[PDB]
């Protein structure tokens, strides 16, 4: 992004960490909705 | 090293120390026999396990 | 036949730290297993 | 160049993931065991073996999923996919709990392959194989717990299920049915594991607080290089500290590290011997002197007799649900319970 | 230090890598999604859907008791 | 009479602790 | 208490036999 | 310079990561299954 | 000659043909191709 | 000097003293066998083979003497219950005496080998130092093993010259030592067929003779010699410990699951016979056969043998003991005197009730009575405030058929509850609890103790194999690593791990 | 089964996109190792 | 026989304690 | 205060003949007194 | 069980006799 042919690794890391936090938050959301929510 | 009569009798059985066949020798025949032994062990295990059921008998105290 | 000296004889040592460690191990094994020996 | 030696060259290259001759046993077996566990905890029920939901597909969470043990009706059947139970049907094999011997067997052979990998890399690097000798402890635990305990029992059903709450069930089951806390072999296991944790913590703290001033930064981690010859921390200062704090101290680095090896490995081996005993229901369940007294004297109560009562209550309230193949109908009036609860 | 392979920090900071993965990783995600959402996972693994834990003729736990004829046992359990 | 045996084995461990502290082999720099 | 009749002899021998072995080995060390 | 692309390390990464992302997408769809 | 015997024999054959034999050929092939230069 | 855990290394490179230590171990094992048999003979009760057999009395080595053909004593009793037989010298006492005398002879031979360690046989004529040709020794010992195995299968087991081995009926009522013919079909791999054991020893002995002849005439390959370190005797120790724990796992399994070689008259019934109701099913089959013949319940139940009912008792299951519940099974429930007969429990409405039996897992078990269609009709409640199915309310009476209590009916609820708790343990028996001061908690049988010892020893011998195998293959670095070892352990320098000629130089 | 088609087809799209974006260097690496 | 309950432990200790003392002294001799 | 070495330390010996004599004396004392210990 | 104790103590004396004859310190003229 600020280089030639290259992406900064911290941008890649923040994107991957945001995706990992998102799928963890989705898995925690599914504890309160749908199956296994006791309702 | 003290000579005995029994030692002199048994001496040719302990005279070939470190003698080898050069190269691989009979290692492939060995490996074939180990494969057959493994298959035999598998057979008798699966018979005792009742995972291999053969006609003519049952694995039970009455046979 | 003659009774010759063996040259493979080698002394055994147990130092004081090893003695203390063994004595403590034996004491705590007795402490652990005495209740089960008595039952 | 012989084909064996050419293959030996290729298997033992310096790559990112070392393969070796042991890798041919390790990697397919470890992959099979791990993929079987992930597959079972994601998709496979325990409804026909246990009357339970144990996959993410059924709504269980990471704590409540398991590759559960197979049905008690199969005994110690190895439950091959081609075996006389499943008869080649993958769906039937999943439903009867065949993923449990799949995971357990491939896992056991993968553990074999891993200790063989330890031996192979230790030989290639040129070091002693004490990592493999230390790993004998975990394999002793796995063999005694996941293999010889169900083999001594009636079926694979009573093996621990490959899950978090399933392992917690196995743990509580062994308390209530075997009095496994009272077993001295488990006490030696506990002593070994807590001593290993103590030694790890104390050894790390001692080294980090006896470090030599070998750099100008407050960050002490950059005052070390791996190729240096001298010690990075003061064994003399550490020895004087622990001699005056605790009374004794290590004076030998090699003995210290052998002891750090020795304590948890010996604990694992001792707990394994106890689990082998428990496989045949050879428990340290009771102190017969105290029961004879308690049966004769109703004034005699210890913490041991209270634990005995706890075990009876757990057994009676858990066994109809934990062993549904037995069809244990315990009416409510036979359940042991104290006053008002 | 380097055993021969391309370093990972070089690989994942490339345009061509993310051109390939911007496609491969989400489409593996949707492959798992369509495995679950089309209901194929239930048929593949024999997991009951939320209305086949109990049928109208069986309201107890379908604990297998057969040792060899389990296919017919699961069938009559449904 | 088992109480005597328990007291003896606990006393043996505590005596070992005293003699290991008070009469250790001294660590010597050499 | 109704204990095992062999519990005392087993406890004393279990303690005392390896204690004796260790004392034998320590005292002869340096010979 | 001029590294290989397909290695034992490449296969070691995918053997794990391709079914990992497949399974993660599966469990994500599981989050929306109603009772 | 039982179904379980036939299934065991087919397991021997298919564990060779799925796991052991194609891994043996693949290892021999890739070791002969990517040789170490001394 | 040597640390304590290494003291026995002194005989590592001393074949004479190694042979001497082996003799001393062999003498100690044979003397243990003799002295253990003598102690067992001194405390054995031969008065009743039915309800006080060897496996109720803690007899460990006596079943192993009985298995291969030694059933009688010099005193005049036999373990099959027969009397007046003449065993010759090879009674239990004669076998024990032969092991004591063999132990003394092996002790003296160990003394001789310890003292005259420097025999000319043990040194190499080519070099000047002690050398054992371990592949050749293996070939001789293998050939001897094959000859002995073949002779034991073909003469001793078959009874061609020998007693045979112990066989029984499937329910362990008619066990005796007989010649056994070899079974050469697939039923020879049935573990409960003794003819399979006979064929095994004949065929495995022939194969061992052939293998010994090969291992006697053909030198090892150089690759296998160097790979397995065949000049080191520790590689023999490692592989032998491996084979030994293999065989120990096998014998623990065959002891626990039952085998032709682990008959229930010698070691006790198995836990799986209690688990699946094996003896109870046979007892019910015999009773139903007599009922179909046209007999009454008392007549049908009075022809169940007391031995068969004694097998159908959870206190004879080996999975009811404790690790520190020491000794004989008679130290637990007591010495069995007599079968009390089979109870039939009937409630006040005439339904037949069956007490749910105690499984092997449970130290305690609730008393539950269910009818024919699996509905609980009576129990012994814990809380009586909301009790509905107590024995008192349901009017449960119990009638005993066969045994000591034959023809009797108990309707007093205390007696009925006592008999319900007895029926929970299977077939009820009267016990003498004063002879050994029996404390009331179940012990395990010699089957269980054998399985426990051998399983634990097989597990520990797995560590021995790893230890000695590692000491074998890493003998060069036992004192430590090389004082260099710098450049070969760096990453990426060499194409192959540990190979100097594979330097990339890049 | 349409379920098998719609499950396998995302894997096919991923594989063919990876192939048409890596295949030149893939064939080159295959050539250089013979 | 109705023997003293402490007879076995007294006999074993009466034999074994000075046996141990003698073995300790003999094995360390020459140090 | 300082911990000085004591010069009055002297080694103890028990020869093999003395060991055999003591072991025999202890064995025959056990043989003599065991019947009275059991009573 | 006292018979075991009697046998052990008699056996200890007889073993001492054997080891004192067979493994005596040899008398040496010097
Ligand atoms: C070291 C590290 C390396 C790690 C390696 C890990 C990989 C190992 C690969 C092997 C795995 C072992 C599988 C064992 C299968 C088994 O055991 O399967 C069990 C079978 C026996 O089957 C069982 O037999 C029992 C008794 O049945 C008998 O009795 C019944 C009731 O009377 C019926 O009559 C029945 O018909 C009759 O056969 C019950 O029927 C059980 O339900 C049935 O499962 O034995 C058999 O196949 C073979 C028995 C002999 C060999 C035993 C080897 C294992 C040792 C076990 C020790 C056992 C107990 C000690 C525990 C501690
Ligand atoms: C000729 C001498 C001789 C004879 C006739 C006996 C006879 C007997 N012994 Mg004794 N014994 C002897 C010597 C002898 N012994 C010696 C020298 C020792 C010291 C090691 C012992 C130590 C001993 C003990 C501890 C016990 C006996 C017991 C017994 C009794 C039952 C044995 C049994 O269960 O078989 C079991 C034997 C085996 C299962 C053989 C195992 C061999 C394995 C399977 C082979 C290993 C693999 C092989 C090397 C390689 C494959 C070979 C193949 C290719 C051909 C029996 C009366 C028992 C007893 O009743 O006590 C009184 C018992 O507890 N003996
Ligand atoms: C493995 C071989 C073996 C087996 C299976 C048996 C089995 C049996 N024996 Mg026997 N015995 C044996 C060897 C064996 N014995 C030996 C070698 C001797 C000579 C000492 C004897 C002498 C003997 C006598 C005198 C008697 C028996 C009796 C019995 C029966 C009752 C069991 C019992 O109470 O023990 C209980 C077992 C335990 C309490 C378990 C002990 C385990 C120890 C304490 C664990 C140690 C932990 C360790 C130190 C910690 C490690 C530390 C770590 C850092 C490394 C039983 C069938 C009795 C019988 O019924 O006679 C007819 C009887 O009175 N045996
Ligand atoms: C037949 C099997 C066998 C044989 C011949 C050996 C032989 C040897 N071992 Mg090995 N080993 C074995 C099995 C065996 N081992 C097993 C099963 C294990 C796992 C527990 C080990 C683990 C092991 C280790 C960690 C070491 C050895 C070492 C040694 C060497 C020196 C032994 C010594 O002086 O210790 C002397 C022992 C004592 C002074 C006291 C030990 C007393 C024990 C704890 C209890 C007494 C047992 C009782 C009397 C008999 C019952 C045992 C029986 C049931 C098996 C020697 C070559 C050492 C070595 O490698 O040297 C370089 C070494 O460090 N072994
Ligand atoms: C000097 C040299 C000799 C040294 C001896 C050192 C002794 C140490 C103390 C003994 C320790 C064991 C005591 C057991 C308790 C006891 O008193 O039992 C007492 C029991 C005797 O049991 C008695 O039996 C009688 C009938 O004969 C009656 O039934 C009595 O009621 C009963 O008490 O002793 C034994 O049975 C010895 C056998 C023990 C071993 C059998 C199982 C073998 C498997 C072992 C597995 C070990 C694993 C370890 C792994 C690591
Ligand atoms: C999970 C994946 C599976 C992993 C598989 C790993 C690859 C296989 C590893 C095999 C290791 C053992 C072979 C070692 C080489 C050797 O011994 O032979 C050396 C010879 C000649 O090599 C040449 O011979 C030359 C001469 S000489 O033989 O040494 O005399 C020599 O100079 C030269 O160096 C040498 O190359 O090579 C051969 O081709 C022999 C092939 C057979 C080897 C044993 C295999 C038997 C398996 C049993 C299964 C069949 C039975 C089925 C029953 C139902
Ligand atoms: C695809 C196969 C990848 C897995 C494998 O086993 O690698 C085996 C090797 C790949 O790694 C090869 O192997 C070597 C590295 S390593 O062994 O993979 O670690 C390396 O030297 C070589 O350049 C590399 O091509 O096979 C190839 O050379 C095939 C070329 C790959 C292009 C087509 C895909
Ligand atoms: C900022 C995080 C601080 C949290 C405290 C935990 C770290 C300290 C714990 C060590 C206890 C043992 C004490 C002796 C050990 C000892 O003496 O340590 C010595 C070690 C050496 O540090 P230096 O002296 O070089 O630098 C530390 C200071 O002196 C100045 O930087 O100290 C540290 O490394 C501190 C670094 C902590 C900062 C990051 C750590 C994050 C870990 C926790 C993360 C969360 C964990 C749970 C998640 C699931
Ligand atoms: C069974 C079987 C088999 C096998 C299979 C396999 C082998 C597979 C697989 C598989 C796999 C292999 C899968 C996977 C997976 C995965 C997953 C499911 C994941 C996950 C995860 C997560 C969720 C994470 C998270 C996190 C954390 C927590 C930490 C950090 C952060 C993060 C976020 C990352 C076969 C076919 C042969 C046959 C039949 C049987
Ligand atoms: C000199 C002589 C003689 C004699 C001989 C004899 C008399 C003998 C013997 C012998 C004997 C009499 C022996 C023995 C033995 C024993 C043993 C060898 C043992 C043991 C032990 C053990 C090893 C155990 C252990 C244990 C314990 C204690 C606890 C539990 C666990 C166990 C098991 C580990 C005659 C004159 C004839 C001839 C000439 C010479
Ligand atoms: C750890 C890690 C990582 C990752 C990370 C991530 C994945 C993330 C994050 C993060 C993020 C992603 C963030 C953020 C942020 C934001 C903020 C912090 C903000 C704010 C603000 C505010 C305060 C707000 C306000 C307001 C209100 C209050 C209302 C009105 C409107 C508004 C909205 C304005 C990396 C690779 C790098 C490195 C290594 C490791
Ligand atoms: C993450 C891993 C994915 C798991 C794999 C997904 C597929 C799982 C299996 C579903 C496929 C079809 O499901 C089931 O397959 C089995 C094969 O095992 C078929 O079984 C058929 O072939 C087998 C093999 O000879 C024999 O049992 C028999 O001839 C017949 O039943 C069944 O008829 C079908 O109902
Ligand atoms: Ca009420
Ligand atoms: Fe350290």
């Amino acid at each position: 992004m600020f280089a030639e042919g290259r992406i900064p690794l911290w941008v890649v890391g923040v994107v991957a960490g945001i995706g990992a936090i998102g799928v963890l938050g989705l898995f925690f959301y599914g504890a309160y909705a749908g199956l296994g929510s006791s309702m | 090293a003290q000579r005995t009569r029994l030692g002199d009798i048994l001496r040719p059985l302990n005279s070939e120390y470190g003698k080898v066949v050069p190269g691989w020798g009979t290692t492939p025949v060995m490996g074939v026999f180990m494969a057959l032994f493994l298959v035999f062990l598998l057979i008798i295990l699966q018979i005792y396990n009742s995972s291999l059921i053969l006609e003519g008998f049952s694995v039970d105290w009455a046979g | 036949m003659d009774r010759n000296s063996n040259p493979n004889r080698q002394p055994v040592e147990l130092n004081r730290t090893s003695l203390y460690l063994g004595l403590l191990l034996v004491a705590v094994l007795g402490i652990l297993f005495s209740s089960y020996f008595f039952n | 160049r012989g084909w064996f030696d050419v293959l030996d060259d290729w298997l033992k290259r310096d790559r990112f993931v070392f393969i070796g001759w042991s890798g041919l046993l390790l990697f397919p077996c470890a992959f099979m065991a791990l993929g079987g566990w992930l597959t079972g905890t994601t998709f496979v029920t325990s409804w026909y073996t246990h009357g339970l939901a144990s996959s993410y597909l059924e709504g269980a969470n990471f704590l409540t999923v398991a590759v559960s043990s197979p049905a008690d009706a199969f005994g110690h059947s190895l439950l091959f996919l081609w075996g006389p139970e499943a008869q080649g049907n993958l769906t039937r094999w999943f439903q009867i709990g065949g993923l449990w011997p799949f995971v357990a067997l491939h896992g056991a052979f993968g553990l074999i392959g891993f200790m063989l990998r330890q031996f192979e890399i230790s030989r290639l690097v040129g070091i002693r194989p004490y990592n493999a000798i230390a790993f004998s402890g975990p394999i002793a635990v796995f063999v005694s717990v996941f293999l010889m305990y169900p083999l001594g029992q009636s079926s694979w059903f009573f093996a621990p299920s490959f899950g978090v709450a399933g392992i917690f069930r196995f743990i509580l089951f062994l308390q209530g049915f075997h009095n496994w806390t009272l077993n001295p072999f488990h006490m030696m296991g506990v002593a070994g594991i807590l001593g290993g944790a103590l030694l790890c913590a104390i050894h790390g703290a001692t080294v980090e607080n006896t470090l030599f001033e070998d750099g100008e930064d407050s960050n002490t981690f950059r005052a070390f290089e791996p190729t240096q010859a001298e010690e990075t921390y003061s064994m003399v200062t550490a020895n004087r500290f622990w001699s005056q704090i605790f009374g004794i101290a290590f004076s030998n680095k090699r003995w210290l590290h052998f002891f750090m090896l020795f304590v948890p490995v010996t604990g694992l081996w001792m707990s394994s011997v106890g689990i082998v005993g428990l496989a045949l229901n050879l428990r340290a369940y009771d102190f017969v002197s105290q029961e004879l007294r308690a049966a004769e004297d109703p004034e005699f109560e210890t913490f041991y007799t209270k634990n005995i009562l706890l075990n009876e209550g757990m057994r009676a309230w858990m066994a109809p649900q934990d062993q549904p193949h037995e069809n244990f109908i315990f009416p409510e009036e036979v359940l042991p319970r104290g006053n008002a609860l | 230090g380097t055993t021969g392979e391309r370093p990972f920090s070089d690989i994942v900071t490339s345009i061509r890598y993310w051109v390939i993965h911007s496609i491969t990783i989400p489409m593996l995600f949707i492959a798992g999604w369509l495995f679950v959402s089309t209901g194929l996972a239930y048929d593949a693994f024999g997991t009951p859907r939320p209305d086949e834990y109990f049928t109208q003729t069986r309201q107890e736990l379908p604990i297998l008791q057969e040792r060899y004829d389990i296919n017919q046992e699961i069938q009559e359990f449904n | 009479m088992e109480s005597v045996a328990y007291i003896l084995v606990l006393t043996m461990a505590l005596a070992v602790l005293f003699f290991a502290i008070a009469f250790r082999e001294p660590p010597r720099i050499e | 208490m109704q204990v095992n009749n062999l519990g005392f002899i087993a406890s004393i021998l279990f303690v005392l036999v390896p204690t004796v072995f260790l004392l034998i080995l320590f005292i002869q060390t340096g010979k | 310079v001029t590294y290989p692309i397909f290695t034992v390390r490449w296969l070691a990464v995918h053997t794990l990561a391709v079914p990992s992302v497949f399974f993660v997408g599966a469990i994500a769809a599981m989050q929306f299954i109603q009772r | 000659m039982t179904p379980s015997l036939a299934n065991f024999l087919w397991s021997l054959v298919l564990g060779a043909a799925i796991v052991l034999i194609p891994a043996t050929v693949g290892l021999i092939f890739i070791s002969q191709k990517d040789k170490i230069t001394r | 000097g040597l640390p304590w855990y290494r003291v026995h290394t002194v005989v590592l490179n001393d074949p004479g003293r190694l042979i001497s230590v082996h003799l001393m171990h062999t003498a100690l094992v044979a003397g243990w066998a003799g002295s253990m048999a003598l102690y067992e003979l001194a405390i054995f009760d031969s008065s009743d083979a039915v309800l006080n057999p060897m496996w109720r009395q803690g007899m460990f080595v006596l079943p192993f003497m009985a298995r291969l053909g030694v059933t009688s004593s010099w005193n005049g009793w036999s373990v099959t219950g027969e009397t007046g037989l003449d065993p010759g010298f090879w009674s239990f006492e004669g076998v024990a005496a032969a092991h004591i005398v063999l132990s003394g002879l092996l002790f003296l031979a160990a003394v001789w080998h310890w003292v005259f360690w420097d025999l000319e046989l043990f040194v190499d004529p080519r070099t000047g130092e002690s050398a054992l040709d371990l592949p050749k020794m293996f070939g001789i010992h293998l050939f001897l093993s094959g000859l002995l195995c073949f002779g034991f299968g073909a003469f001793h087991l078959t009874g061609v010259w020998g007693p045979g081995m112990w066989v029984s009926d499937p329910y362990g009522l008619t066990g005796h030592v007989q010649p056994v013919a070899p079974e050469w079909g697939p039923a020879g791999f049935n573990p409960f067929n003794p003819g399979g054991v006979v064929a095994h020893h004949i065929a495995a002995g022939i194969v061992g003779i052939i293998a010994g002849l090969f291992h006697l005439t053909v030198r090892p390959p150089e690759r296998l010699y160097k790979a397995l370190r065949m000049g080191n005797i520790e590689t023999v120790l490692s592989s032998s410990i491996a084979a030994v724990f293999f065989a120990a796992f096998v014998v623990a399994g065959t002891m626990w699951y039952g085998n032709a070689t682990t008959p229930i008259e010698l070691f006790g019934p198995t836990r799986y016979q209690w688990d699946k109701g094996y003896f109870q099913e046979e007892i019910q089959r015999r009773v139903d056969s007599q009922l179909a013949e046209g007999a009454s319940l008392s007549e049908a139940w009075s022809t169940i043998p007391e031995k068969l009912a004694f097998y159908d008792y959870v206190g004879n299951s080996p999975a009811k003991g404790g690790l520190f519940r020491t000794g004989a099974m008679n130290s637990g429930d007591g010495i069995a005197q007599e079968w009390i007969g089979h109870p039939i429990f009937k409630d006040k409405e005439g339904r037949e009730l069956e007490v749910r039996r105690m499984p092997n897992f449970f130290e305690t078990f609730p008393v539950i009575m269910t009818d024919a269609d699996g509905v609980v009709r009576a129990d012994i409640p814990f809380r009586r405030s909301e009790s509905k199915f107590s024995v008192e309310q349901t009017g449960v009476t119990v009638s005993f058929y066969g045994g000591a209590l034959d023809g009797q009916t108990f309707s007093n609820p205390s007696d009925v509850k006592k008999f319900a708790r007895k029926a929970q343990l299977g077939e009820g028996f009267d016990f003498d609890t004063e002879t050994f001061n029996s404390d009331g908690v179940f012990r395990t049988s010699p089957r269980g103790w054998f399985t426990f010892g051998h399983a634990v020893f097989a597990l520990l011998f797995f560590f021995g194999h790893i230890w000695h195998g590692s000491r074998t293959l890493f003998r060069d670095v036992f004192a430590g690593v090389d004082p260099g070892l710098e450049e070969q352990v760096e990453f990426g320098v060499f194409a192959k791990v540990g190979d100097l000629s594979t330097r990339k130089e890049a | 089964d349409w379920r098998v088609i719609v499950v396998v087809s995302p894997l096919l799209i991923a594989a063919t996109w990876a192939a048409i974006n890596i295949g030149a260097a893939a064939i080159r690496q295959l050539q250089d190792v013979l």
